[PDB]
């Protein structure tokens, strides 16, 4: 209903003085063919909702996991990677649909089967693209349902470990041959970016592996978006990233901050004063190291 | 099917492009598994 | 498409498929993904290579439209390019209806001037300015600048050196904060000037920098008769003729508009309000015939042109490659005559083949073949 | 939806003359049902052609582009 109203104040911001009664008489015909479109939408809105609302009742009567993978890949993938306008449709319908513990067991075997990084190989700069509009209005319905909304601890460890495995599927992708894998992760950067940031190592990660693409081959210009991806990951670095707040099941990564506090504590006393002079390795440097821990 | 009976073969005996058009086939209904089935992801 | 690989804004990257631009500058290749991050810039390039589309492209993404305050501050020359910047701030952005561009410039009326800021269906987001006009605005409380975060000084050298120029400048960058970004472009960035032009900036990113051709063997009263021959025989695009002198220059089109064909003149020793209107006339297909002297020798992009005749031959090798060098751009085909008329002449042509290793052959009696330049 | 078309410069409501008379030479031959076979068959059957490598990933996509835009004239043209 806000679009809708918007546009009244744009005629009546804009357009106020003496220029004609021809341009006048034409604007207040169609400040009421808004409102009737809008409450006909309202009804058309109305006629849909109590019929979806009464129809999934006798649809969540019954949950599936190979009953829902036949409609993950025949029914729901091909109507992403149609379209732009299509693909808003394919998560509108998931989170409107079905219930909320039907929800989490839908988008389960969407994202722990590596299947993402064989997708955006075989795509086109369009299909990757749209795929990409897939999951930027699926995390930006859950972090929404998080800030705003309220869950359970145990159920917030879940949807931040979706996001572990969504940033290792596309630097392995990232790190193949030449031109169709790395192309088409760009794009599909490109629009992911937008409700990225969930912890601030995980920001890390994706991008120190364009610097590693960046120094070794050139072979065609595929150096200016790779610049333009880091101005846009380093930008969200800086706002509240804190893995510890939310995430509190810790029974080792207590431990390896717990040695990482005692590391920074003796370090900034050797970068104030000089009484035993003791050196260690910097961040990168150790954040350099875990990756090919992981790349094997 | 018969995508499927190219493939049954091979295994019981550029290419990357050709295989840049298989993969663009066997998303219609074999879409799922998709880790070592055909060939080696890489 | 080369500039969605920037990764830009999805309405930004629109209009740039329908402004025809496929192929990043090298210039443009290094400081604008980096600019959009919000650090400050300091380049140095050739003229006319993409200088001004580094600024154009970077400040779209940053502004947040908002109702009456000015966001982007462009400070320059002159009068004249201040035009040219407006011009092009619209064009990127004629899908953008909010946003509105101005432009100041000295001559105008400032009272006259503060009717088009105060009232708001002219108050823009986004004003151009020589800093001659820019400092006059704001010591009688007209604008405000207490809302920007843009600052883009382009020729940097060239405005900084005056001590005039110098203090108006200042004012402005009192009269803003300075928790802001600054771009600073020029085409010419000497060693003596960079110690004085760091003191804007904060952590700043450094950059620091066929064709057919043939000849008429003749005398000397053949070529005003070889003229309307060898334009009545070539098919041409658009025509250029040039005259080592003004004395035959203007005699020349008095001959040509009562031949049926309509030309223009534009050269020295003439108005440059004219110089800047005639010429941009020839742009506009106004008329397909225009003869110059050697101020339109260098540097020159008008790609219509596919004909460059000589009229009166160079002495060197150095003001050749520029007259010809116009026409055939960017893989296109062109020609290039030359009237050869003195002694002087054939030796300019003999160090011009072992120098380029370009073989200038005979005109063919016959005449050139009209699928050589046109098909091949 | 109007006015949506008017921001991304899609003249549709302009030009919906000249437009029928355009698909007026393609119903006379009875052509319309012709087109659409024959953007699909040709954009599937460049599949197995061997050109190169990032010729086929933009000729795929622009020819997936075409025949989604003949659709879009078809619905307003053949209004009922």
């Amino acid at each position: 209903k806000s679009l809708y109203d918007e546009r009244k104040n744009a005629l009546s911001g804009e357009n106020t003085g003496h220029m004609s009664n021809r341009k006048k008489h034409l604007i207040q015909n169609q400040i009421k063919d808004i409102l009737v479109t809008g409450i006909s939408h309202q009804r058309a809105f109305k006629k849909t909702s109590e019929f979806i609302s009464e129809k999934s009742n006798v649809w969540n009567k019954d949950c599936g996991e190979d009953q829902i993978k036949i409609f993950l890949q025949n029914c729901v993938v091909p109507r992403v990677l149609f379209s732009p306008s299509d693909a808003l449709f394919s998560s509108f319908f998931i989170f409107m649909a079905f219930r909320t513990e039907n929800l989490m067991s839908i988008l389960n075997t969407c994202i722990t089967s590596n299947i993402l990084k064989t997708l955006l190989f075989c795509c086109t700069s369009s299909e990757a693209g749209n795929l990409g509009l897939f999951f930027t209005d699926v995390l930006k319905k859950l972090e929404k349902m998080r800030l705003n909304g309220d869950f359970n601890d145990q159920a917030s460890r879940k949807l931040y470990e979706w996001h572990s495995v969504i940033t290792e599927q596309v630097i392995d992708l990232l790190s193949e041959k030449n031109y169709m894998s790395i192309r088409n992760g760009i794009e599909f950067m490109k629009h992911v970016t937008s409700v990225f940031p969930v912890v601030k190592a995980h920001i890390q990660l994706v991008y120190t592996t364009l610097e590693e693409n960046l120094i070794n081959e050139e072979r065609e210009d595929i150096k200016l978006p790779s610049s333009a991806l880091i101005g846009h990951l380093k930008a969200r670095l800086k706002d509240a990233l804190e893995l510890d707040e939310f995430c509190t099941l810790t029974e080792e990564e207590a431990e390896q901050k717990r040695i990482r506090e005692m590391e920074l504590e003796e370090i900034k006393n050797y970068e104030t004063a000089c009484q035993n002079e003791q050196k260690q390795v910097a961040l990168r440097k150790q954040l350099e190291l875990n990756k090919s821990q992981r790349l094997q | 099917e018969a995508a499927q009976a190219k493939w049954e073969s091979k295994i019981s005996s550029d290419e990357i492009i050709r295989q840049w058009q298989t993969l663009r086939f066997l998303r219609s209904r074999y879409l799922f598994d998709f880790d070592k089935v055909n060939e080696k992801t890489g | 498409t080369g500039f969605k690989d920037f990764l830009l804004k999805p309405e930004l990257s629109r209009a740039i498929i329908d402004c025809g631009f496929e192929h990043p500058s090298e210039v443009q290749q290094h400081t604008i993904p980096q600019s959009i991050h919000g650090t400050d810039v300091l380049c140095q390039a050739k003229s006319g290579l993409g200088k001004t589309a580094v600024f154009v492209l970077s400040t779209l993404q940053q502004l947040d439209p908002v109702p009456g305050e000015v966001a982007v501050v462009v400070i320059c020359n002159a009068r004249e390019l201040a035009y040219q910047i407006r011009n092009e701030y619209l064009r990127f952005s004629k899908y953008m209806p909010d946003v509105k561009t101005a432009v100041f410039y000295g001559g105008t009326p400032i009272s006259k001037d503060a009717e088009l800021l105060k009232n708001k269906d002219t108050a823009p987001h986004i004003v151009v300015a020589t800093p001659g006009r820019l400092k006059a605005l704001v010591r009688e409380k007209y604008i405000d600048l207490s809302h920007v975060k843009n600052f883009v000084i382009d020729e940097c050298d060239k405005v900084l050196e005056e001590l005039d120029m110098r203090r108006d400048v200042q004012e402005i960058f009192r009269a803003t904060p300075r928790d802001k970004q600054v771009m600073m472009f020029s085409a010419t960035l000497s060693q003596e000037i960079r110690p004085i032009c760091r003191r804007f900036l904060q952590n700043p990113l450094e950059i620091f920098v066929g064709l057919q051709q043939y000849y008429i063997k003749l005398e000397e009263r053949e070529k005003n008769r070889k003229l309307a021959q060898l334009l009545d025989d070539l098919e041409f695009n658009q025509v250029i003729i040039f005259v080592k002198s003004t004395t035959r220059a203007n005699e020349l089109t008095k001959l040509l508009n009562a031949s049926n064909f309509p030309a223009i003149t534009v050269h020295g020793h003439m108005k440059q309000e004219e110089r800047i209107a005639r010429y941009k006339a020839f742009k506009d297909f106004e008329k397909r015939i225009c003869v110059s002297t050697d101020v339109f020798g260098r540097g020159i992009d008008i790609e219509r042109i596919n004909l460059a005749i000589n009229y009166d031959l160079t002495n060197e090798a150095d003001q050749y490659l520029h007259r010809v060098g116009r026409a055939g751009r960017f893989g296109t085909k062109g020609l290039a005559i030359s009237f050869v008329s003195s002694k002087e002449d054939e030796e300019v042509l003999a160090k011009i083949q072992e120098r380029f290793d370009v073989k200038i052959a005979e005109f063919p009696e016959e005449g050139i073949d009209p699928s050589t330049y046109l098909n091949n | 939806k109007q006015y949506a078309r008017h921001l991304i410069y899609d003249f549709r409501d302009d030009n919906s003359v000249i437009s029928s008379r355009l698909t007026s030479f393609f119903t006379d031959q009875s052509a319309i049902s012709e087109i659409i076979l024959l953007l699909y068959t040709l954009n599937l059957k460049a599949n197995t052609q061997n050109s190169h490598y990032k010729i086929l990933s933009t000729r795929c996509d622009e020819m997936n582009t075409l025949l989604w835009s003949f659709i879009e004239l078809i619905k307003h043209c053949l209004k009922g």
